């Protein structure tokens, strides 16, 4: 009996060991409402949480408690944590030990105020932090190969051969899904169609998903949008105007193959990889090419494998053969992992209890990353 | 100072290289500052 | 020549430039290219693409910062090529590059394509009367006045020593590694990430350089003082803001004893020193012990000459006098040396003259280089 | 030798002995 | 009981093993200890710290390479001790140490405590029946099946050169040199570095090494082919990248003949057999020059046999007949005259039995080691 809770800044991922798929999957978002001294009617919550604060956009103001996978309003992330468990879990925190997943390279405050948190507010009789890419390999049952664990703070490749981590050749990247909706709805004004609100931002975000898809070539594929308005596509809003997206359809998700045009002044998502396998052990630079693993729900653009293949391929040897590993359930591929890992007899041992956290203190989790 | 204490010395540059040359045998730059 | 030598000091930070007999370099300026990264809209606005020396210095917001060679290795040659033209421009030296005769100091064990390359442009694109290049080492010994010392440059690029005994040099004994000050600012960057400071930028990665020169010491006992809680010392930032460095100060510097914390199967700098002496015959051994030589920038550290007599103690023989001697002027010692041999009368023979490079071509620059 | 060809260190294509000119 | 005897050749590169009686080894891995150096993340990764023979060649990239045994001299008994434990192993022989007796063959010249040492591991670690040291040289003749020849045997570690006539050894005219294969390598490495190719890691001198054994050729004429233009034959790397050797082709191997170029004040391999010769009396000087065997990984080079014979033939007295013989299997004769021998009814006599070493100890090994 153990719990698995994924703390994206997008979504959490919350469910018992053992299990498929995630029980509870909400938005992590806080939404307080922009009330004045006038009067309001009955039934009003402080502060909205999850599919509430989705559903009454119109009032609420809705703030991200982790911002580039930091969290930097603990208060509010305390009040998801809460929702997780006695609402959406329907359990309490001392029953299960909960393991929880940090993003390489975060800052160690992190770790040291979450580990506080869950023994302290919460009293949970154990609590693991594991590092998402690692967690990644046991969905693919994989022990060699590089993950490019895309999410909606930041975005990291982890090279691990045979199980065991090169901590040199980690390249953390800040460019992320968030940053791409705020690209999108830049250019989306320019064309004509304005949003400006934090819920139009939610709105822009939704519109993404649906329509935007990677161009295998940048250039052709604008020639031709330029020629024809075959690729033009309309889209219902939760009004009833309607809006035709354009050229800028297949424009967003460009920016992580060339980030210039966002203004990162960093290389691409392919060129992270390269890189990465380039600071890696020679030998090992064939089974990282064979095993180049895509996580994540940022990689679950149309035909983004295509465009990686032909980058990678371009950058790596001609001698050499390039495999990416894209299975169809990349989204929940991280909290599969932990689900496999807390399922695992072995991990039994690597629990660290109330009791360990006491006697040591919050500086336990330091010792105990790896 | 320094200038003062170098300032007659010399050196041989009579048959010299350096370079990774096998054929005859080792050599030495800089002969003598004869 | 009746024509001054001009002294170039090609270091990967800073390039040392003047005329022999000069008591000190009277052009320094940081060896890189700054390019525009903004767009100009304004009429009246800053000329040129191109900003080398003080002008990149002054607008260094504006500017993308590009190093063009790395561990003394010309990466770019366009970009180094421009700025050994901006030596001879207005702004610096202000003379004709036909008139003078040039002498290079490169590092020792460099590629021979890197030495064959720089020499074609100083006869090709540069009408030079003659060329020498000579090593760091040896004009070392030339500034502090002495033909028998141990020789060890720390500098940003390279770290290398060199025993030369009464004007010999021992070529097998020469130990050289590509971890130097450049890689210590990254190492250090490292730490304030995780830390929670974040430096992307080409101009804020200079910042890093100067919390580097500013707040580093190195401990005697690193276990000690890393398990030991540090006091957090502020930094002022260029806009306004404080930040608190903390234990990065003694963490980061380590790397010059460490090279595993990076993670490099290399020698540390205190066995550099020792190994390069052991390697010479049995009788001299103790003579070199006695004349060490500190040179380069790298050797600036807080406690660096009581670490170093530390750590070169434990493996040196017992009861042999070690006398660890510091020219006051590390940084300068190079250059002047080069001053002091440029300004001799044996010099003139050592030359190369641009007919002897016509007719015999880059043999003539490996038969008379060391 | 068919025997000792397993090996993956053996010669092939190389005379068995080096011997000087019996003829000055 | 008469178990039959295991033949252990203790070779500096490569270990041959097998029962007596065998016509070739059975079983021949590489001499070193290759301990894992990145962190173990994953629970199903590769168990171990301690990886010898193909487990350690397939997962090489991950391993830090140490040789314990140098110029044939164990440095790391404990090392040693894991590595003949190996060969006793499933993974090689899978036969127990207490029930055949051992045959060892040592290189000439060694320490008195280097024996003392490794006979107390096979009696007193290991309950062996039986254990008898012999020559290098001697057992070469049982495999050539010659009573009378100089065997000029220049291994990886060491060359020796032992002059035995009609069974007859003379033990004042052996003649010993520390510099051998592994050091060519080591020579080669510092070219590699010249044309710039920096192989830092021990994984990666694996590779130097390979570089050598596939592109390396012995010239005839020094002078002919430093003059005549050489021939750029790429060598492709485990990641596909291509390397040009060059002209370092024939300059590495060069080293065996003229050791002033590493800078050992020693004779060259081609005065090692001419020396030994000439230190014979008058009578049998003509009959060791008439009968030359050659051995060792060290003569395999393209031209070996072309160039020594031309060596000697300078050196050697005018008039002379000189017949150079090798054997096709250079690298396994020694070995195979180990089991040859081991085979005969008068090994009884010529090894020391347990009970033996407990009552007299070293002292009997001293006696009839040569
Ligand atoms: N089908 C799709 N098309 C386009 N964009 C998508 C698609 N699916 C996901 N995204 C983008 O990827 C981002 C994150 O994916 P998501 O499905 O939230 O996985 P996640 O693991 O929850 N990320 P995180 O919140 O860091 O855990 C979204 O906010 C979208 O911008
Ligand atoms: N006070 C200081 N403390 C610590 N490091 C310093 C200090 N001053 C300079 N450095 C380091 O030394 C470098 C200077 O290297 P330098 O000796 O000029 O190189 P080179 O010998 O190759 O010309 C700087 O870039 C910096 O990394
Ligand atoms: N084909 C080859 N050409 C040149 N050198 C070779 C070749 N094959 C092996 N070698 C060298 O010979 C060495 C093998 O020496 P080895 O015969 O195992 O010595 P030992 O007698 O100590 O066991 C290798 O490490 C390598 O340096």
């Amino acid at each position: 009996a153990a719990l698995v809770v994924d703390n994206g800044s997008g979504m959490c991922k919350a469910g018992f060991a053992g299990d498929d798929a995630p029980r509870a999957v909400f938005p992590s978002i806080v939404g307080r409402p922009r009330h004045q001294g006038v009067m309001v009617g009955m039934g009003q919550k402080d502060s909205y949480v999850g599919d509430e604060a989705q559903s009454k956009r119109g009032i609420l103001t809705l703030k991200y408690p982790i911002e580039h996978g930091i969290v930097t309003n603990w208060d509010d992330m305390e009040k998801i944590w809460h929702h997780t468990f006695y609402n959406e879990l329907r359990v309490a925190p001392e029953e299960h030990p909960v393991l929880l997943t940090e993003a390489p390279l975060n800052p160690k405050a992190n770790r040291e105020k979450m580990t506080q948190i869950m023994f302290e507010t919460f009293n949970t009789p154990a609590m693991y932090v594991a590092i998402q890419a690692v967690l990644s390999l046991y969905a693919s049952g994989r022990t060699t190969g590089i993950v490019m664990d895309s999410g909606d703070g930041v975005t990291h490749t982890v090279p691990i051969y045979e199980g065991y981590a090169l901590p040199h050749a980690i390249l953390r990247l800040d460019l992320a899904g968030r940053d791409l909706t705020d690209y999108l709805m830049k250019i989306l004004t320019e064309r004509g169609y304005s949003f400006t609100t934090t819920a139009e931002r939610e709105i822009v975000r939704d519109i993404k998903e649906k329509l935007c898809y990677v161009a295998l070539d940048f250039e052709q594929e604008m020639a031709t949008a330029a020629s024809s308005s075959s690729l033009e596509k309309s889209y219902e809003l939760p009004d009833g105007q309607v809006i035709t997206i354009g050229n800028e359809r297949f424009r967003c998700p460009e920016a992580l193959f060339q980030p210039s045009f966002l203004g990162m002044e960093s290389c691409g998502i392919h060129e992270t990889t390269f890189n990465s396998i380039m600071k890696c052990d020679v030998d090992i630079r064939k089974d990282l090419y064979a095993n180049t693993v895509l996580s994540g729900g940022t990689t679950m653009y149309p035909g983004i494998a295509d465009r990686m293949q032909k980058e990678i391929t371009a950058l790596a040897p001609s001698t050499m053969k390039i495999k990416i590993i894209a299975p169809p359930e990349r989204k929940y591929s991280v909290w599969i992992g932990g689900s496999i890992l807390a399922s695992l007899s072995t991990f039994q041992q690597m629990w660290i209890s109330k009791q360990e956290y006491d006697e040591s203190g919050p500086s336990i989790v330091h010792r105990k990353c790896f | 100072a320094a200038y003062d204490k170098f300032k007659d010395k010399r050196v041989g540059t009579k048959g010299l290289d350096f370079s990774d040359r096998i054929g005859k045998t080792k050599r030495t730059g800089y002969e003598s500052g004869e | 020549i009746a024509n001054q030598p001009v002294v170039i000091d090609n270091g990967s930070g800073v390039i040392k430039a003047g005329f022999a007999g000069d008591q000190i370099p009277k052009y320094c300026f940081p060896n890189y290219v700054g390019r525009p990264k903004h767009v100009r809209v304004m009429a009246g606005a800053l000329e040129g693409d191109i900003f080398i020396g003080p002008k990149a210095e002054e607008h260094r917001g504006l500017l993308s910062i590009r190093y063009p060679m790395e561990h003394g290795i010309v990466k770019d040659w366009n970009d180094m090529e421009r700025i050994w033209q901006y030596v001879y421009s207005k702004d610096q030296l202000q003379t004709f590059s036909e008139e003078h005769p040039v002498l290079l100091t490169e590092a020792p064990l460099n590629p021979r394509k890197n030495r064959e390359r720089a020499a074609e442009v100083f006869f090709e694109t540069f009408n030079v009367p003659a060329l020498f290049i000579s090593m760091q080492a040896v004009l070392s010994l030339y500034a502090t006045g002495r033909t028998t010392g141990v020789v060890l440059d720390s500098g940003d690029g390279v770290t290398h020593a060199v025993p030369i005994y009464e004007g010999f040099a021992m070529p097998h004994s020469i130990m050289r590694i590509d971890i130097a000050g450049r890689d210590v600012s990254r190492f250090l960057r490292l730490y304030l990430r995780k830390e929670g400071y974040d430096f992307h930028s080409s101009s804020e990665f200079e910042i890093v350089k100067a919390i580097k020169e500013r707040a580093c010491y190195l401990s005697i006992n690193p276990q000690k003082d890393e398990t030991l809680e540090t006091e957090k010392a502020q930094y002022y930032l260029p806009d306004g803001s404080t930040i608190e460095i903390g234990p990065s100060r003694f963490r980061a510097p380590e790397l010059l004893f460490r090279p595993d914390l990076i993670g490099e199967e290399s020698e540390g700098i205190h066995e550099v020193l020792v190994f390069a002496i052991q390697k010479s015959d049995m009788d001299l051994r103790r003579t070199l012990f006695s004349n060490i030589v500190l040179s380069g920038g790298s050797t600036l550290f807080k406690g660096f000459g009581d670490r170093l007599l530390s750590e070169v103690k434990k493996l040196a023989p017992k009861d042999v006098k070690i006398r660890i001697s510091a020219p006051q002027e590390r940084l300068y010692s190079t250059w002047i040396g080069g001053s002091i041999l440029a300004s001799l009368d044996t010099f003139k023979k050592m030359w190369v003259s641009k007919k002897e490079y016509e007719e015999d071509g880059a043999r003539s620059i490996h038969r008379k280089t060391f | 030798d068919p025997k000792y060809a397993d090996l993956p260190g053996i010669a092939r294509n190389e005379p068995d002995v080096y011997e000087t000119s019996d003829l000055p």
